[PDB]
């Protein structure tokens, strides 16, 4: 139509012209300009190439200054301008990045239009300190049963996703953001939690299919996508992860919650370790800048919880790391391990051994446990965990199977915390020892059907209350007890 | 080195681990009723 | 419906940034005038 | 625009413009040389000086010598005329009969297909094997990656993959061999041409063949990976077809970048692999992809430094696939062939709601008893075999059956075995696993289940022995 | 004010199209044929711009009398 390119696609252009603080092109190559004059750019400030490429300046120095390219160096020559934006890096932050997916600086990469965003926030801000915070004691609900009884996550926490390729870590990350959905259509506002994506240096196509899943379950509606995937510029997956935290804290600044899955940061350390090596910085072990520990501590301290003073959101953050041959002792995975509140290892063995998700119990850890859990989830979850330990300790031995085939689940089905202390109580209570590990599974499913069709009550009842009643539980043994009659 | 069967956690450590319990909850079910 | 749109309007797009190339002393006479108003 | 030469360092040359300084990725042409020396921008140095990396050995070059600038990177002919053909790097016929006359160049250097490009079809491609079919199954359009060390059998299993899926494929098909062994490549031309696959007297072909060569310096072998990419890319994008991609070995482009990165003057990185490892190998892979304009399929060889998998270039390759066959040695010695590791490969379309609930329970079963015997290893192997359970031994037992039964003898292994192939079909292929699985034959020997194809062949097999 | 000569004049050349249907392409035919085939093949391979008929079947059911 000659009516959407003409009405103010041209008569608003901005067409003004201004005078420039400029650089030249000294040289240009593998994504590094070195750049003479730009006498006043600032540290990290977003400069600008005469072919529309963006990038940072990061080398500062007497005679030159170093320029990262956020994008192909092919279209720089020696000998090009690049002008001042007069601007440290920032990106849109706001309601309506939900549902779209963006690459590192916040362009809209899924065809949809432009980001009608009217706030930008800057990418590298400093953490909350001591006083802003308040302890975490709200629930982070994954609906994965091992994790949301053993190593249970709360808002504003870090929790690492820590394994081997293939093992799962993905799959936790999409189930905690599918689940969010029972939430973020209620009418509790406290309760609804804003999830983001960060993919770093993955295929497209993953990424691709991974928008699918979440359209399918509609969990999109709620969900920011932020791509830095393997073609992208070293500098953009460098981005990514800010860029992302940056779309956070909005919500975690304004009384609401967010969830942020860096997936993963061993590719973003990559890339910092590309563009350190390429800017001549001496490298360290492995060959990481020596200031990698300090690119992920102030990513991961800036996913915090907040008191009543300044709003009381939260951010929780999902850090993912992929190690080599289980070598969890490596440089990065160190790192990540020290600095988070917590870790949830994977592993294969457990993995092909039939434990779906292949989450380690014996090492993996929530530094806050639970004191960011629903009483009814803690009332059987420390029993659960006591027989579960038990039971690792001579693999009584029939529980401890039973609770093992209890805690494997389906993917993409995140279970909510009701039927999850259903599920543990009728495991917990003896109600599946009669029957021979095989069958379990089924019961399972079978139970859930029952108990989401002619129980509601109960469930409701649950719910709102958050413990369970004497009554309750009563209740509930009761309806077991019936159904495994009927089983 | 001493202890550094179980210490390497392989096959054989896990059933360390497992008699040991094993031996010493029968014992302790044995010293319980006892009491 | 949809794709035709999108398609029709791309090529709509390339042949005006087309065609306005092919398309004077004023230009560099407003230039000068507009650099000594620069300030 | 006219340059000299100013400094030569193996395949490494600085040229020196006086005008018109060319872009990165250009192509220049030495002038003075026998044959075609073409050198691609890599580095503007300053002072009007660009840093170029040589698509042929540089040997006779002297300081001073003249380099013209075509203007464009290095373009290749493209379409349906170079089917049936062989070319190298830059495009140019090896195959002697004469010039590939297509009526369009393509660029070797092009960009990513963007988001919304993407396809999200994952149907299966049954291929006859039965560890891949069964437990890391490939998909059409999806990326296929053949891990291994040297001497495992990656060129058979393509071959072998060659031969079950692009004879009975509809669309065209490219091999691009990159950095492998010359007498491959002659016996692939030939043994095409005998197949009928390719044709030398009509223009009924429907392979295209790249090749540059371990023989070739490490320009050659770094951008002949980009040349095969812009042909199957052609098909894929302005042909609409369903395209086959071969690359083997694709882990010789990552090592080709590191055979120049300490010349263009970088500080090394982990192993001593160029800075610029994960970046040049996603933007060489973000290429190799189906669009919702066409589909490639690809199996890419990926070689093993010294066996070890955490190496940089496999560790890095992982994320780029879709379905993994890692192959490995400790297998290969065992007699089992394709040595595929079957607690090594993946596949995401290893899905229940895919391939089946049959499907993926037999395949998750299969996996399971492979995982508790190597549990048991061990102990096995030091306190023997008869200090174990009753079910211990039967896991061993079924284990070591389902073992034999993951081997096959393909059709491209019958000159130096004997055994004639077997294609076996998916469901022959998980009916037999799942019948070992449930003990239908715990009374037939171990021995009976090696190298046969579907389960009857083992039944048969064991009523031979006996 | 080149811009302006750009809107005005480039508005008054693309609105001189009753007599042709896509602007002044001369081309543009050869990709979209296969890209509307490619949508319709992936919306569906029957015609839609049609009503379509409704096939219907009914559960089978078995001798449940008592035996
Ligand atoms: N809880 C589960 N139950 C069954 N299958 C699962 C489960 N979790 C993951 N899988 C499957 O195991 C495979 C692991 O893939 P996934 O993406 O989840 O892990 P990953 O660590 O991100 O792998 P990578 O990073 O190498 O791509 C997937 O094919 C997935 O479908
Ligand atoms: N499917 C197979 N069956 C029998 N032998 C095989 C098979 N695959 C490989 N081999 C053996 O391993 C050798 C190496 O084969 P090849 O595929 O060329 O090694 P590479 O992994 O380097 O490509 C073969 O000559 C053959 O002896
Ligand atoms: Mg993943
Ligand atoms: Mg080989």
């Amino acid at each position: 139509e000659m009516s959407s390119i003409l009405e103010e696609r041209i008569l608003g252009a901005d067409t003004s012209v201004d005078l420039e603080e400029t650089g030249r092109v000294l040289s240009i190559g593998d994504g590094i300009a070195r750049v003479h004059g730009l006498r006043n750019v600032q540290a990290e400030e977003m400069v600008e190439f005469s072919s529309g490429l963006k990038g940072m300046s990061l080398n500062l120095e007497p005679d030159n200054v170093g320029v990262v390219v956020f994008g192909n160096d092919k279209l720089i020559k020696e000998g090009d301008i690049v002008k001042r934006t007069g601007a440290i890096v920032d990106v849109p932050v706001g309601e309506e990045l939900l549902g779209r997916v963006v690459d590192a600086l916040g362009n809209a990469i899924d065809g949809k239009g432009p980001i009608g965003s009217k706030t930008r926030r800057r990418v590298g801000l400093k953490a909350p300190g001591i006083i802003p915070r308040i302890s975490v004691r709200e629930p982070m609900q994954t609906g994965i049963k091992a994790v949301d009884s053993l190593v249970p996550i709360g808002r504003g926490q870090r929790e690492l996703i820590i394994g081997d390729r293939q093992t799962g870590k993905t799959s936790i990350a999409i189930d905690t953001i599918i689940n969010q959905k029972r939430f973020n259509d209620g009418s509790d506002e406290k309760k609804k939690l804003y999830c983001i994506y960060v993919a770093i240096g993955q295929k497209r196509s993953t990424v691709a299919q991974l928008v699918k899943r979440l359209t399918d379950a509609d969990a999109m509606k709620y969900t920011i996508v932020v791509s830095a995937t393997a073609s992208d510029a070293a500098p953009l997956q460098y981005l990514a992860p800010y860029s992302g935290c940056s779309m956070g804290e909005y919500f975690r600044d304004n009384g609401k919650h967010a969830l942020i899955i860096y997936d993963d940061l061993s590719k973003q350390a990559v890339a910092y370790r590309q563009m350190s090596l390429l800017l001549r910085r001496p490298p360290g072990r492995e060959a990481y800048p020596g200031d990698v520990f300090y690119l992920h501590s102030r990513l991961l301290e800036r996913a915090a919880k907040m008191n009543d003073a300044f709003g009381g959101g939260s951010l929780t953050a999902l850090p993912v790391i992929e190690t080599q041959a289980g070598d969890v002792s490596a440089y990065i995975p160190t790192n990540v391990i020290s600095i988070t509140d917590g870790q949830i290892f994977l592993e294969t063995e457990l993995f092909y051994k039939g434990i779906r998700p292949a989450i380690n119990v014996g090492l993996s850890v929530s530094r806050v446990g639970s004191a960011a859990q629903t009483r009814a989830m803690k009332q059987v979850a420390g029993t659960m965990k006591l027989e579960l330990a038990q039971y690792r300790e001579v693999a009584l031995l029939s529980r401890g199977v039973r609770l093992t085939e209890l805690l494997k689940q389906g993917q993409y089905s995140p279970m909510a915390i009701e039927e999850q202390v259903a599920v543990i109580y009728a495991g917990v209570r003896g109600y599946l020892d009669k029957l021979e590990p095989s069958k379990i599974t089924k019961f399972e499913n079978a139970f859930l059907s029952h108990v989401v069709s002619q129980h509601q009550a109960l469930l409701g009842t649950i719910r709102a209350d958050g413990k369970i009643s004497e009554q309750s539980d009563a209740k509930l043994k009761e309806i077991v007890t019936n159904f495994l009659a009927g089983f | 080195g001493a202890g550094s069967i179980r210490e390497a956690g392989g096959a054989f450590g896990k059933r360390e681990q497992a008699e040991e319990e094993r031996y010493f909850r029968a014992q302790s079910r044995e010293q319980l009723a006892a009491l | 419906q949809n794709m035709m749109r999108r398609k029709e309007q791309e090529h709509m797009i390339n042949w005006v940034e087309k065609h306005v190339v092919q398309s004077t002393i004023a230009k560099c006479i407003a230039d000068l005038k507009l650099l000594a108003k620069k300030a | 625009a006219t340059g000299r030469i100013v400094a030569v360092i193996g395949a490494v040359v600085d040229v020196q413009f006086d005008e018109g300084l060319p872009p990165i990725l250009n192509a220049l042409e030495v002038q003075g040389r026998e044959t075609r020396l073409v050198l691609e921008v890599a580095q503007h140095l300053g002072e009007s000086t660009v840093r170029t990396i040589a698509m042929d050995g540089t040997e006779g070059l002297v300081r001073g010598q003249k380099v013209l600038d075509s203007g464009a990177p290095i373009k290749i002919p493209v379409g349906p005329e170079t089917l049936g053909r062989i070319m190298n790097v830059i495009g140019e016929p090896i195959d002697e009969r004469g010039p590939i006359k297509t009526k369009q160049f393509a660029p070797i250097h092009a960009e990513a297909p963007e988001f919304m490009e993407m396809s999200v079809e994952q149907e299966i491609l049954v291929t006859g094997i039965k560890v891949v079919d069964l437990l890391a199954p490939y998909a059409k359009g999806g990326k296929i990656g053949l891990f291994g060390g040297a001497g495992v059998g990656k060129t058979v299993l393509i071959m072998e993959l060659i031969n079950n899926v692009a004879k009975a494929h509809g669309g065209y098909s490219v091999f691009a061999g990159v950095g492998e062994r010359t007498r491959e490549g002659n016996d692939l031309y030939h043994e095409m041409i005998e197949s009928g696959v390719i044709n030398l007297k009509d223009a009924t072909s429907k392979v295209a063949l790249v090749y540059g060569q371990m023989n070739e310096p490490p320009g050659a072998r770094a951008r002949v990976a980009l040349t095969g990419l812009t042909v199957a890319e052609y098909f894929r994008d302005q042909e609409g077809q369903d395209v086959l991609l071969f690359i083997d070995n694709i882990f010789r482009f990552t090592q080709a970048g590191s055979e120049v990165s300490a010349l263009l003057g970088r500080i090394p990185s982990a192993v001593g692999y160029q800075p610029t490892l994960a970046t040049d190998m996603g933007t060489m892979q973000e290429r190799i992809t189906t669009t919702k304009k066409g589909s490639i399929t690809s199996v890419q060889a990926i070689y093993v430094p010294a066996d070890d998998l955490t190496d940089p270039a496999p560790a890095t390759t992982f994320a780029h696939l879709d379905a993994t066959t890692v192959l490995s040695r400790a297998i290969a010695e065992l007699g089992i062939y394709p040595a595929v590791d079957p607690l090594d490969s993946t596949s995401r379309i290893m899905d229940p709601n895919i391939v089946g609930s049959e499907h993926y329970d037999v395949a998750r079963g299969v996996q399971k008893i492979l995982q508790d015997y190597k549990s048991l290893q061990d102990i096995i192997a030091i306190l023997g075999m008869d200090e174990l359970s009753e079910e211990d031994k039967l896991t061993v037992s079924r284990a070591r059956k389902i073992q034999r039964f993951l081997s096959q003898p393909f059709q491209v292994a019958e000159v130096f075995t004997g055994h004639m192939g077997k294609l076996v079909p998916l469901k022959e292929t998980i009916k037999g696993f799942q019948q070992i699985l449930a003990g239908e034959y715990d009374h037939l020997p171990e021995q009976a289940f090696y190298m046969v194809g579907p389960i009857e062949e083992a039944v048969a097999k064991a009523d031979k022995l006996a | 004010q080149k811009l302006f000569v750009d809107k005005i004049r480039e508005y008054k050349s693309k609105r001189q199209t009753s007599g042709g249907p896509v602007d002044a392409s001369s081309e543009y035919q050869q990709e979209l044929e296969r890209e509307l085939f490619k949508l319709k093949q992936m919306f569906g391979n029957a015609d839609m711009n049609t009503f379509p008929t409704f096939k219907f079947e009914d559960p089978k059911f078995e001798v449940i009398e008592k035996p």
